[PDB]
């Protein structure tokens, strides 16, 4: 599986064996993820960090 | 003077050696941000009698 692995010294390869392919990314980033908790870093209110 | 002089070729070569890349693909993302503003109220006066 070319998504599970990487890096691979001698390399693969895989067949595409199929009609109708589909590629969600949505996903596939790091930073969608980051941006999701905080699209910038977290900071508590003035009021409670004193 | 009618003769052939010059021909150009359809070849291409078998890219086995994986010497051409071609295209790129890159995943990529853009951020948009949209603030809420305030806007003016509307007031109801009565007296506090």
């Amino acid at each position: 599986s070319i998504e599970d692995q990487g890096t691979t010294i001698h390399g693969d390869v895989e067949l595409v064996v199929e009609n109708e392919t589909s590629a969600d990314v949505s996903s596939v980033l790091a930073e969608v993820d980051q941006i999701e908790n905080n699209p910038v870093e977290e900071v508590l209110d003035a009021d409670d960090a004193v | 003077d009618l003769a052939v002089i010059g021909f150009e070729l359809d070849t291409r070569f078998t890219n086995t050696n994986r010497r051409q890349r071609g295209h790129l693909l890159q995943t990529r993302a853009l951020q948009f941000r949209h603030p809420i503003p305030m806007h003016a109220p509307v007031t109801l006066p009565m007296d506090t009698m």
